[PDB]
């Protein structure tokens, strides 16, 4: 289906928060990039869906990553609102209903959205060549 | 009871979502019937939808959802009581129909403005057609329909009967059927 709407869709948000940066982006989460061993595509999309799910469901309600001002709790609001959308989509795209994570090396959000940003790019430049 | 048309549902793309459907036979929606509807996502929650009639065979439902995205599928479950009539599933993107434009007014040119009725962070804002329509209201079939794309909502014409105007939006990309018309305002 090359550039669907999902893929579409991703894309918009992974613009959209690049846009907004939040103390707690510097927090870590597993790089699934590393990508050590053989995997397929899906199983990248999956466990990067996973790698974001296990994000806000702890950080969302964090009253560390609000800030002090109404401008920074609704940058907080939005960032969780956005990556909700994004674990939900590549988790569509994928099509899997398990795929675990063992990897062990740990990343910041921030670097893990840019290199997630980069696959999502080449995929998009895929259709439209 | 029956069902005897399926429920066939409609999304804002937004935050509503609306089905509709026949059973056989007169029927109380509200009292005898609930649609239970859920996303199918680990994280998920059944929500319930009490029906109102629409007609005294037909029933429509409106179910809420607070964020939707393409890959989103909802199972949809209408129970009377403890009997499961019929179970199926709704894909919002795939059946969307736009919020229709509102705040029309008017304002050498003549200037028309209105709302994008999404807000800024919607995948649909940037994707919206409008189509206004405009006509002498003294007796129509001589009216003109303009069509403006997504940046702008307002609309210059230049071109001593009185018109009216409305305006609706679809969006292209999503495959979607036009929104219902705005109400429409007027002017010498």
């Amino acid at each position: 289906h090359k550039c669907d709407i999902t893929l579409q869709e991703i894309i918009k948000t992974l613009n959209s928060l690049t846009e907004q940066k939040t103390l707690c982006t510097e927090l870590t989460v597993t790089d699934i990039f590393a990508a050590s061993k053989n995997t397929t595509e899906k199983e990248t999309f999956c466990r990067a869906a996973t790698v974001l799910r296990q994000f806000y469901s702890h950080h969302e309600k964090d009253t560390r990553c609000l800030g002090a001002t109404a401008q920074q709790f609704h940058r907080h609001k939005q960032l969780i609102r956005f990556l909700k959308r994004l674990d939900r989509n590549l988790w569509g795209l994928a099509g899997l209903n398990s795929c675990p994570v063992k990897e062990a090396n740990q990343s910041t959000l921030e670097n893990f959205l840019e290199r997630l940003k980069t696959i999502m790019r080449e995929k998009y430049s895929k259709c439209s060549s | 009871f029956k069902v005897l048309q399926e429920p066939t549902c409609v999304s804002d793309y937004m935050s509503i979502s609306t089905c509709e459907w026949k059973m056989n036979g007169p029927t109380n929606c509200s009292t005898e019937l609930r649609l239970l509807y859920q996303l199918v996502f680990l994280l998920s929650e059944a929500h319930t939808c009490i029906p109102e009639n629409n007609g005294g065979a037909g029933c429509v439902c409106h179910l809420l959802m607070d964020d939707v995205v393409s890959a989103d599928n909802y199972t949809l479950d209408l129970w009377a009581g403890q009997q499961l009539l019929w179970k199926g599933s709704f894909k919002p993107s795939e059946h969307v129909k736009p919020r229709a434009p509102g705040n029309l007014t008017v304002h050498d040119t003549l200037l028309l403005t209105w709302s994008n009725p999404y807000p800024p962070d919607n995948y649909l804002y940037n994707h919206l057609t409008y189509a206004v329509n405009i006509w002498s209201e003294n007796d129509p079939a001589d009216f003109r329909i303009y069509n403006v794309t997504y940046l702008e909502p307002s609309l210059r014409i230049a071109a001593g009967i009185s018109y009216r105007a409305r305006v609706r939006a679809w969006a292209q990309a999503y495959n979607t059927t036009w929104s219902e018309w705005s109400p429409s305002t007027k002017w010498h």
